[PDB]
């Protein structure tokens, strides 16, 4: 069962009481995934799922506690009793240890066979509903697959992770790109294994290793360059993973507060150091309700940017995606701008392919709908500025530069003539004046002996420098030029 | 956007 000192801080009657059982937890060798996100999971029900309180069980009880600001009023919240949390803790490890036999499979010095770890998989995997959207809220916890037996896509990893720290095998690790997860095994952890379905159609590659995804460039396996988490990033996973939502508008702002503290909590304890998504989510959570004496959002991506290019070869993606987007948001036009172009310059070293729709996306709304809309609306602040800046102008060629040279090599073809308008009409968008004062160099001298300038990677960019910078814009021609 | 951590869609 649970150990004493797991025991002795329940029960939990606020948030407080939350994050102290997280730093305990925190500060033990092999902190207990399924024990913490069973609570994560039991107060995430109450507080976005069920907000509603029953009024015939004996058992749960709800904590009055002083309204956090002038609005109201007395926020209630789920009191987490030791009993209920302890009857889902031994429901769980009851499944577990009941449909495997350890005895079957002899772990070799702290080895956990190949066998074992797709038993583990198919034990979660034969275990869930058949009937249900996999695309929404709340079904990320244990709480959920031990509750109702739904799970999403990266929640069946982390269900096969901590079922196999209930089986005590202590080798197999939770893997983690930007948009897929999967688990790692073996001395010294270079052992993989799809446990997990990914994107809108159910294509299970489970049982399969990772090699061809990394092989092929796709950003779904980031060249290699993917998270390989310890159990202390396995718990700053489950905090990223709660989700404040309440409706598509509302938010829980007990469960905003939670998350917060205890990504502070993890921060303090070095524990982000090494995930770059979480130093992100934490700055988000900063702009909306800025605790009193931390550090800046904008610190803070930097720091999510930094840990990016330390740790995993500058290969990842979101850091700058939330850079750009808070830009974006406080309507600073060229930060926003730059840090899109580093985004672009980022992807160029990928290959596309049918499975990295998340990012495709992603490019697709900034290139023809958010940079669009955001320029229209300079062009009406200048007509009563960035317009009127070639590094912005050439932060934007950079961007389509990286597009460019993302689609090379590539199986399908990125580009169609769906972006040309809106490359045209951003273009359109500067003066010619402004267009020209930027210098499209190939390098005059390489190496070095003992306006702006920008030069390109990608061959259709540098095939048409001249009609960018011209002064008529032949929408007809660039358009040509972006297809092959 | 449900992937943990994940950034929110920079659109709309």
């Amino acid at each position: 069962g649970l150990k004493a000192a797991q025991k002795t801080l329940f029960p939990l009657r606020s948030i407080d009481d939350v994050v102290r059982l997280f730093a305990a937890e925190l500060g033990r060798e092999e902190p207990d995934l399924v024990l913490l996100s069973l609570v994560l999971g039991f107060v995430e029900h109450f507080l976005a799922v069920n907000r509603v309180i029953p009024t015939n069980v004996p058992e749960l009880t709800f904590q009055p506690s002083p309204a956090p600001d002038p609005p109201g009023g007395l926020t209630y919240f789920p009191v987490a009793d030791l009993s209920i949390i302890a009857a889902l803790y031994a429901r769980f490890t009851a499944q577990i240890r009941g449909a495997v036999d350890l005895s079957l499979y002899p772990r070799e010095g702290g080895v956990s066979s190949r066998e074992l770890v797709k038993k583990v998989s198919d034990v979660i995997w034969n275990s869930l509903s058949r009937s249900y959207f996999k695309d929404r809220a709340h079904i990320q916890s244990l709480f959920s697959f031990i509750t109702g037996t739904k799970l999403d896509s990266s929640g069946v990893a982390f269900a096969v992770v901590g079922a196999c720290q209930a089986l005590g095998l202590r080798d197999v690790h939770l893997a983690l790109s930007e948009d897929h997860a999967w688990v790692v095994f073996g001395p010294n952890g270079e052992q993989t294994a799809e446990v997990t379905w990914h994107g809108k159609g159910n294509e299970d590659r489970r049982g399969q290793t990772v090699n061809a995804g990394v092989a092929e460039r796709s950003w779904l396996y980031l060249k290699g360059s993917y998270m390989r988490c310890d159990r202390k990033m396995e718990v700053a996973f489950m905090v990223c993973a709660i989700n404040p939502s309440i409706d598509l508008h509302t938010d829980s702002l007990e469960l905003l507060q939670l998350q917060q503290k205890l990504l502070w909590l993890l921060y303090d304890l070095g524990h982000l150091e090494r995930y770059p998504m979480a130093l992100g989510n934490l700055a988000d959570l900063e702009e909306l309700e800025p605790t009193p004496g931390r550090p800046d959002p904008l610190t803070l991506y930097h720091k999510g940017i930094a840990s990016a290019k330390t740790y995993y070869r500058d290969e990842h993606i979101y850091p700058y995606m939330y850079l750009a987007g808070y830009h974006c948001r406080n309507r600073n036009v060229r930060e926003a701008l730059q840090a899109w172009a580093d985004t672009a310059t980022v992807i160029q070293d990928y290959n596309y392919c049918r499975e990295d729709e998340e990012i495709y996306k992603e490019f697709f709304e900034v290139a023809n709908d958010v940079i669009p809309n955001l320029l229209k609306e300079a062009a009406s602040l200048l007509e009563a500025s960035a317009l009127q800046d070639p590094e912005c102008f050439a932060h934007l060629l950079r961007f389509y530069d990286g597009i460019c040279k993302w689609e090379e090599g590539s199986p399908t073809p990125v580009l169609h003539v769906g972006w040309a308008t809106f490359l045209v009409q951003s273009l359109g968008r500067f003066e010619g004046q402004v267009r020209q004062k930027v210098r499209i160099v190939s390098g005059t001298v390489a190496g070095t002996a003992r306006g702006p300038v920008l030069t390109f990677q990608s061959e259709k960019m540098k095939g048409m420098k001249e009609l960018l910078v011209a002064t008529k814009i032949n929408s007809s021609a660039i358009k040509l030029q972006l297809t092959a | 956007r449900l992937f943990p951590g994940a950034p929110p869609t920079a659109k709309k």
